[PDB]
């Protein structure tokens, strides 16, 4: 009922704006509001009544409203602004509406190569007659990676599963799992996950010999 | 520019009242005094006549929404949560207070959430002082530590104007005309 | 000490019902409108409903015939009864306080609850198996394997160990079960003397598993 651009971005120090379109039933007759949401966390109010700030919200956050549109301006962009921004407005239906949300990415940030740790199947899992290899990828930017699994220098896509988000470190983390039978783990002489990032490939290897 | 003010689609909330500098237009105040669409039209320190005949450096038109039975508070020397916490006229004011019923513009079925007023303050406003703060209000003795606990409240409230409210509770649009000669009350030339 | 603690989440067969609760404690809950808002994983917030500080209930269209919002002011508790539940009802449900007292019911105030996850599916809840990942630093951890639904908690030494701890986001197998690893990086010299216990809580299964992780 309220449309926002899905994405926005800027460099630390820029001014980024986020737009919101509505209708006569909502933005056209009631005030607009803005919320900041960090990943999976409860949102925080930062603008009410078109351009008023709750106590604690910096003045580099700024709201405006004309007709059926509304805009959020973030001056002096900081990395801690990386988040989802929602406009919100009462609808005369007596509803209450959040726009789709705009994920804001703070872009000015140094590339970093990933750290890879590969665990063999534990002996306690092998006693359960299952076998999982665990590849953990850490501390990389930007967040795109390719993960590939090798059984005896041969690629295998059979039982692989992967992820990819950012963590405590703005740096990214991901994890990949290879499912195997105990016999497959014993009968091959080695397994690898190779992690490709910014053209450069880093690979780790485990073997049932060790 | 009496159009921007009296006929605006929307008025400000009383706590965040709007101010427009007039000074330089040409104002037949007498036509306003005659409307009878204005429920209220008190002048202070000057008569409705000779309202064109006074000299000043600045004129201001202040405007906001309040409920019907709060209009009597927009006058010098009044008490109450509007004159104490929202819009405060001074004792030696010179100018006029215009008001009219805006039930057909400012009420909504279910409730209007848009018109606000401040409920609490640590002290009364200064004449013509504007307070758009939203700090937590400590009502009791135990401080709030930045959180709205047991005796600790957001300092703003909504009128929730409904068409069916009693007339004392219906919204009234208010325009205060103010005449200044160098931060002193304007008089007649 | 303003708290909103909500519960009632978990897995529900489609079509059946479910009741959410939200217990408030640090303030005069009786004086405030309360909201419910949902968020499906990876998608936008959707407003669900509000209830005034006494009798005035507004609902989103997408739930208007199936959900009912309730208060019990003498128990300081907000409720949400859900009926004819559908796969698209799957989300994290937050309760949240109105911006101000009485009539300032809207907008919402950034005093929100923890959120609880509702899953509408025929799938049955399964507890995880937990395997140790044995180790100038070393890595060691716990593999948290084959659970549903989200989430699991992971701590180390009952929370006494914080440095070096990174719990990874879960992966979704084609089985529909999840798996997760938590890893901690340690100085390679500690492994002779100090010890590492991962603590896995899957509150949907109501299972707590602990695993010592030792050198080979």
């Amino acid at each position: 009922v309220l449309t926002q651009p899905p994405s926005a971005s800027g460099t630390p120090g820029q001014r980024v704006t986020i737009s919101c379109s509505g209708s006569s039933s909502n933005i056209g007759s009631n005030t607009v509001n803005w919320y900041q949401q960090l990943p999976g966390t409860a949102p925080k109010l930062l603008i009410f009544s078109n351009n008023q700030r709750p106590s604690g919200v910096p003045d580099r956050f700024s709201g405006s409203k004309s007709g059926t549109s509304a805009s959020l301006a973030i001056s002096g962009l900081q990395s801690e602004d990386e988040a989802d921004y929602y406009c919100a407005a009462w609808d005369d239906s007596l509803k209450g509406v959040f726009g789709g949300g705009t994920k804001l990415t703070v872009l000015g940030q140094p590339k970093a190569a990933p750290s890879v740790t590969l665990f063999p199947p534990s002996s306690e899992e092998l006693q359960a007659n299952k076998a999982t290899l665990v590849c953990l990828i850490s501390d990389f930017y930007p967040g795109a990676v390719t993960v590939a699994w090798k059984a005896d220098s041969s690629p295998v896509k059979a039982g692989v599963e992967t992820t990819t988000p950012s963590k405590q470190s703005n740096k990214y983390a991901a994890s990949s799992y290879l499912s195997l039978t105990p016999e497959q783990w014993k009968s091959h002489r080695s397994y690898s996950c190779q992690v490709t990032h910014e053209g450069s490939t880093v690979e780790k290897t485990v073997a049932p010999t060790e | 520019p009496f159009g921007e003010v009296f006929n605006a689609t929307r008025f400000a909330s009383v706590y965040a009242w709007n101010r427009k500098r007039i000074s330089n237009c040409v104002a037949d105040y007498s036509v306003l005094y005659n409307s009878a669409s204005f429920s209220t039209f008190k002048c202070y320190g000057v008569s409705p006549t000779k309202l064109n005949d006074l000299c000043f450096t600045n004129v201001y038109a202040d405007s906001f929404v309040i409920r019907g039975d709060e209009v009597r508070q927009i006058a010098p020397g009044q008490t109450g949560k509007i004159a104490d916490y929202n819009y405060k006229l001074p004792d030696d004011f010179t100018g006029c207070v215009i008001a009219w019923n805006s039930n057909n513009l400012d009420s909504k079925v279910g409730g209007n959430y848009n018109y606000l007023y401040r409920l609490f303050r640590k002290s009364n406003l200064k004449p013509f002082e504007r307070d758009i703060s939203t700090e937590i209000y400590q009502a009791g003795s135990t401080p709030c530590n930045g959180v709205e606990g047991f005796n600790c409240y957001f300092p703003l409230q909504s009128y929730g104007f409904q068409p069916t409210n009693g007339v004392g509770y219906q919204p009234y649009r208010v325009v205060v005309l103010s005449f200044e000669l160098l931060h002193a009350p304007a008089t007649v030339c | 000490q303003v708290q909103l603690v909500e519960s009632g989440g978990g897995v529900v067969q489609p079509g059946r019902s479910l009741r959410l609760s939200c217990a408030a404690s640090g303030f005069t809950f009786s004086s405030y409108a309360m909201h419910w808002v949902r968020q499906a994983p990876g998608k936008g917030l959707e407003w669900v409903a509000l209830i005034s500080y006494d009798g005035s209930n507004k609902y989103a269209d997408s739930v208007k015939g199936r959900f009912t919002i309730s208060r019990d002011n003498s128990k300081n508790t907000l409720y949400l009864q859900m009926n004819s539940l559908r796969a698209e009802d799957t989300a994290v449900y937050y309760c949240a306080r109105g911006l101000g007292l009485r009539f300032l019911e809207w907008p919402i105030s950034s005093y929100w609850g923890q959120g609880t996850l509702v899953t509408v599916s025929s799938a049955s809840t399964k507890g995880p198996s937990v395997f140790p990942l044995a180790p100038g630093t070393a890595a060691l951890g716990c593999l948290v394997k084959d659970y549903f639904p989200e989430p699991v908690t992971v701590s180390w030494n009952s929370g006494a160990l914080t440095s070096g701890v990174h719990t990874f986001p879960a992966v979704l197998q084609s089985s529909g079960l999840y798996s997760l690893s938590s890893v901690v990086t340690v100085p390679s010299s500690s492994l002779g003397t100090q010890t590492y216990i991962c603590n896995v809580n899957h509150k949907p299964s109501n299972t707590k598993v602990d695993k010592r992780v030792e050198p080979k």
